[PDB]
């Protein structure tokens, strides 16, 4: 996003400007359901762009930059990476599994992380996975409204379980075992 | 008739000292720790003592059955005893007498479990339980020929897990004066 704001004219360089542009992406970005048609209709720039108030006071006006910078997730070649997008790596990971559990994995896609809070990412991901996968079974994507803190919610749920107290790494055990006890026990 | 030599067990918090009666030194003085996993079944892939110590990063996780002198986990203790008896001590349980020792102030439940394990899992001819101290008073006197036994004193037994200050007067141990500090070499 910092790189593509330069072509618009506005220059952000230092770390403070990096935080500023992160704040910009926080609330002025989304994932388009379709990419080519959205870029085509961005030519008639009517309902796409909308201004943002920079901390200084001058106003920013970003058009196709709103949905171009989150598109890099599905097209990693934008930043120069020979890697498949998230929509394709999910299908690849599913195909890496056994032939029986794939049907259950298709209908249970748990979105997580703070990056996945883009308004309109679940729909695009579901469409892409449906296109990739065979057309018979249904593809269901799960986007809880609180998925921003999903990892912490799961950690708190796991911590208050009776079986869990036996899975800790007690201080005495670490003292007698060295730092490799975490590899011994945790995973 | 002529019985076999009694066997002197010892299960300390840090070190276990096996041996025989009449010997001038314990046959084995090795740490009270057992290695355990988590085509031999997982029932038998366990090592104890120095073998367990050397085989620490090869795929085993060490664990100390005894802490503060009282045994918490029982699988480790019973496996430790069977490994000792049938691997290092090399004795048949049914034709020997054992002299187990364990620190005072232990729950009666621990003694009951020890007795039932010894007389069911192994079922030796006989089992005797003595207090870690006492033996200390017995070994105090060096030139113990016929008479020169002190038989009256105080034994300050400080070890790895717990220390005990036990007074003895004319052989009998005065219970009301027994006090124990829960700090030791560990
Ligand atoms: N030379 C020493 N000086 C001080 N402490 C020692 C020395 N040797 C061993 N220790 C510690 O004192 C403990 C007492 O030894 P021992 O009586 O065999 O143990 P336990 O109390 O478990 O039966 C040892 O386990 C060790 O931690
Ligand atoms: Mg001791």
């Amino acid at each position: 996003l910092m790189k593509i704001l330069t072509e618009r004219g506005y220059s952000f360089v230092t770390t403070a400007e990096r935080e500023i542009v992160r704040d910009i992406k926080e609330k002025l970005c989304y994932v388009a359901l379709d990419f080519e048609n959205e870029m085509a209709t961005a030519a008639s720039s009517s309902s796409l762009e909308k201004s943002y108030e920079l901390p200084d006071g001058q106003v920013i006006t970003i058009g196709n930059e709103r949905f171009r910078c989150p598109e890099t997730l599905f097209q990693p070649s934008f930043i120069g990476m020979e890697s498949a997008g998230i929509h394709e790596t999910t299908y690849n990971s599913i195909m890496k599994c056994d032939i029986d559990i794939r049907k259950d994995l298709y209908a249970n896609n748990v979105m997580s992380g703070g990056t996945t809070m883009y308004p309109g990412i679940a729909d695009r991901m579901q469409k892409e996975i449906t296109a990739l996968a065979p057309s018979t079974m249904k593809i269901k994507i799960i986007a809880p409204p609180e998925r921003k803190y999903s990892v912490w919610i799961g950690g708190s749920i796991l911590a208050s379980l009776s079986t869990f107290q036996q899975m800790w790494i007690t201080k005495q055990e670490y003292d007698e075992a060295g730092p490799s006890i975490v590899h011994r026990k945790c995973f | 008739a002529s019985f076999n030599v009694p066997i002197i067990m010892d299960n300390g918090t840090g070190y276990s000292k096996l041996g025989y009666a009449g010997n001038d030194a314990p046959s084995y003085v090795f740490p009270t720790v057992i290695a355990t996993r988590s085509r031999a079944t997982e029932d038998l892939d366990f090592f104890i003592g120095n073998d367990a110590l050397k085989k620490a990063s090869a795929g085993y996780s060490l664990d100390y059955p005894i802490r503060h002198g009282q045994i918490e986990n029982w699988d480790h203790m019973e496996r430790f005893w069977q490994q000792s008896l049938f691997k290092y001590l090399r004795c048949e349980p049914e034709d020997h007498y054992f002299l187990l020792t364990e620190p005072p102030l232990n729950p009666p439940e621990n003694r009951e479990n020890t007795a039932e394990i010894m007389f069911e899992s192994f079922n030796c001819a006989g089992l005797y339980i003595a207090v870690q101290a006492v033996l200390a008073l017995a070994a105090s006197w060096t030139s113990s020929k016929v008479t020169d036994r002190s038989l009256t004193g105080t034994v300050v037994d400080s070890g790895d897990g717990v220390t005990h200050i036990i007074p003895v007067a004319e052989g009998y141990v005065i219970g009301s004066s027994i006090k124990t500090m829960p700090l030791a070499g560990r």
